[PDB]
RNA sequence: GAGCUGUAAGUAAGCUUUGAUCCAGAGAUUUCCGAAUGGGGAAACCCAGCAUGAGUUAUGUCAUGUUAUCGAUAUGUGAAUACAUAGCAUAUCAGAAGGCACACCCGGAGAACUGAAACAUCUUAGUACCCGGAGGAAGAGAAAGAAAAUUCGAUUCCCUUAGUAGCGGCGAGCGAAACGGGAAGAGCCCAAACCAACGUUGGGGUUGUAGGACACUCUAGUUACAAAGGACGACAUUAGACGAAUCAUCUGGAAAGAUGAAUCAAAGAAGGUAAUAAUCCUGUAGUCGAAAAUGUUGUCUCUCUUGAGUGGAUCCUGAGUACGACGGAGCACGUGAAAUUCCGUCGGAAUCUGGGAGGACCAUCUCCUAAGGCUAAAUACUCUCUAGUGACCGAUAGUGAACCAGUACCGUGAGGGAAAGGUGAAAAGCACCCCGGAAGGGGAGUGAAAUAGAACCUGAAACCGUGUGCU
RNA sequence: UGAGUAGCGAAAGACGGGUGAGAAUCCCGUCCACCGAUUGACUAAGGUUUCCAGAGGAAGGCUCGUCCGCUCUGGGUUAGUCGGGUCCUAAGCUGAGGCCGACAGGCGUAGGCGAUGGAUAACAGGUUGAUAUUCCUGUACCACCUAUAAUCGUAUCG
């Protein structure tokens, strides 16, 4: 049991995955690398995102 | 049951008959951490609060201050606990 | 692989006695005779036994 | 895409970023044709040449149990314009 | 219904009463190898064709589909060889393959050591091993039966008959059935005569008290056999919720023990809690409960459907079959006076005034009707799931394995194979001082206890040391 | 127990200066000794991180050890031209249909796999604690694509 709110179309469904892998994923992740990365927290969370973004889109088959 | 918060009152150990107030659960090993009940000496001297089985506190009636058991009354939609030997909601 | 297209004839297995009553193993086969019979498309040659060429079969 | 997995910062690959070249670790089943396309890609640069290896798992041990460590894939990008792929 | 981020403690950063974590039903994702199936290969790797798309001035690179063999079916389809027929090309197919519980079942093929106090007939034994085909069971099954009564009426399993009758270098040894007493218990479909149609497919027809064809008046759905597709309410299983009754003193570190007063019981099974608890906790007796999925059953709908006696002029009732000789096997029965039934070879019948059996054989009597097929139940076993049980084990025992065990290790390989449990109620796991480089120790603290300090419950003997009475 | 007994696996070391709790045994220096068709330099098979640096002394090293092929932490292997594949076949293995065989399977045609052999385009110098026809410098070669070309058209390709 978690939360979903994702009401959008379909042409929207395909950036928001994206955007959250451009920069909310790749981003955060050469910070741990060369270390400049407090908070890590945020990595799991915006994985899971991209997966709720996945589950919803193929319910739309 | 005994949730943190509540007033209750200590029937077997050393600190036996001392009223106290739980502040913290732990439901996987059933016990309970009471205030000022078992202090314990750990050389770091500090003096911290140990935690007691959750079967040697008992939980007071409002209505006399006397240990009671607690059971449950099915009122509305939700659950109340009841007080045995009495009929306040605890 | 070796038995009659037609009847179902094939080798059996049994005892070689001696006057002695001595036992070892022995097979007993079949009289198959490779023949040319017709069939729906190019007459092959199969297997068959003297016993199902008797009374009148294709040959 | 998503090539790139983590930079390296060593002694060896320091020496290294003073002649523009930048030291990767990359998917053990891609080829550098790939890793090409994927710099410019997100950084927009402009990539001269490649260069990749392979190393084996080493043997590991904490407490009695023995085990290995992950293979890895380093590819080394050449580059002819810009700089500054990290911190 | 309040904490949570698995062993597991650690720190770091976070989620949650707008219902986290957790439990149950239903979904979506599911790298590579492996029957492995585009080709190859030393498994977990390498190399391709074709059609779409991403990117590039263009090449080079990437993504998503598809391309094995065999089998069955539509279609185009010269050969040699006029016609045709092998071959060839494409299309369709929840068609096949492999694994499996070293259990139960059916078939093919099939030893030896051993016993006979030696050994060859015989026995071990149709056993071990190997191969094939299955099913949740399989196999058998509706009298060419058993028998000798004033007769029974498909098959399977248990009791007895009985170590009887018999077989046997008549040695060692092997060894039945019918009768009777029980468990369970339904029986049916085809070929032929004959009629109608263009060899074909429909109808008619299934037997021993003799049936059927022809000719004479003529109408229970059984989806486990008996012919095969579906809508239609009650339960069971898969998460859970309520659930009675105790206080005081003494010893102790701690009470459930001892001593007094009480209470509950359709609940005095069990486990835990600082020692030995019906009334502290999880429970127990007894009730309550299902979004959703699956299973089993019942009520209409639904789907098939022809019934008995009299006449027997004439016709039909399973063929290289039954049976015989030769060579083997199986029947408890070793060729014996061997019936009853199976295989290979060679011969080879009868047609209701017919054929078979009743332990060689003939005659008379009695019973049955071969050479086509199908069928639940009582029966066998346990890789498993759920709920329990024991005058079974308690770490050299019990499974090889209570612990990261088919593991360390050993062998080219098939394969062989260990040892290892226990602090304390609670980590409260020894702050601080002294000798030392450290390990180790002496105090001081924790704790009921430290000769309980992680090489930790108890701590025997062998063996090794120090000090002392008599010699 | 034998018993503080046998043995300690072919050989030349000596001194000075350091480090250190502790030096016959570790580091530096000098002299002396041994091999040199090899005790030197490469490299196939095989092993699989034993390679480099900073730390450590419980166990292993037949003595000691401040040291190591041993323990902890962090690092190191770069290719169009080198060896192999996107090329070729020997021996052998496997084999569509096919032949034979109680089962299981055996043999074999076209076709494939299979180097120890054939074909095949780069050299010199420099650099690090650990890599070098691979990185850098200088100078080349081979295949393929795109844009204009002198010269083309019965060319061209097979």
């Amino acid at each position: 049991m978690k939360a979903k709110e994702i009401r959008d179309l379909t042409t929207s469904e395909i950036e928001e995955q994206i955007k959250s892998s451009k920069e909310e994923l790749f981003n955060l992740r050469f910070q741990l690398a060369t270390g400049q990365l407090e908070e890590t927290a945020r990595i799991r969370t915006v994985r899971k995102t991209i997966a709720r973004l996945k589950t919803v889109a193929r319910e739309r088959e | 049951h005994i949730k943190k918060g509540d007033n209750v009152k200590v029937i077997a150990g050393k600190d036996k008959g001392k009223e106290g107030k739980v502040i913290a659960t732990l439901p996987k090993k059933d016990r309970v951490v009471v205030e000022g009940v078992n202090i314990m000496k750990k050389h770091q001297i500090l003096e911290t609060e140990a935690a007691i089985h959750v079967s040697n506190v008992q939980l007071l009636d409002p209505k006399t201050n006397e240990p009671t058991r607690v059971g449950y009354k099915f009122v509305d939609g939700k659950k109340v606990r009841i007080a045995k030997k009495s009929g306040e909601e605890i | 692989g070796k038995q009659c297209f037609v009847t179902g004839r094939k080798a059996s297995t049994g005892n070689r006695r001696s006057h002695a009553l001595n036992s070892t193993k022995r097979r007993w086969n079949a009289n198959l005779q490779k023949v040319r019979i017709l069939v729906d498309g190019k007459p092959k040659k199969v297997w068959v036994s003297a016993r199902a060429l008797k009374s009148g079969k294709v040959t | 895409r998503d090539i790139l997995k983590r930079p390296v910062i060593t002694e060896k690959s320091s020496e290294a970023m003073a002649e523009d070249k930048y030291t990767f670790d990359v998917d053990t089943r891609v080829n550098k044709t790939q890793v090409k396309m994927a710099v410019e890609e997100i950084f927009n640069v402009k990539v001269a040449s490649v260069n990749i290896m392979n190393y084996k798992p080493k043997k590991k041990r904490m407490g009695r149990y023995q085990g290995y460590t992950n293979k890895r894939r380093k590819a080394i990008v050449t580059l002819k314009e810009g700089s500054d792929d990290l911190f």
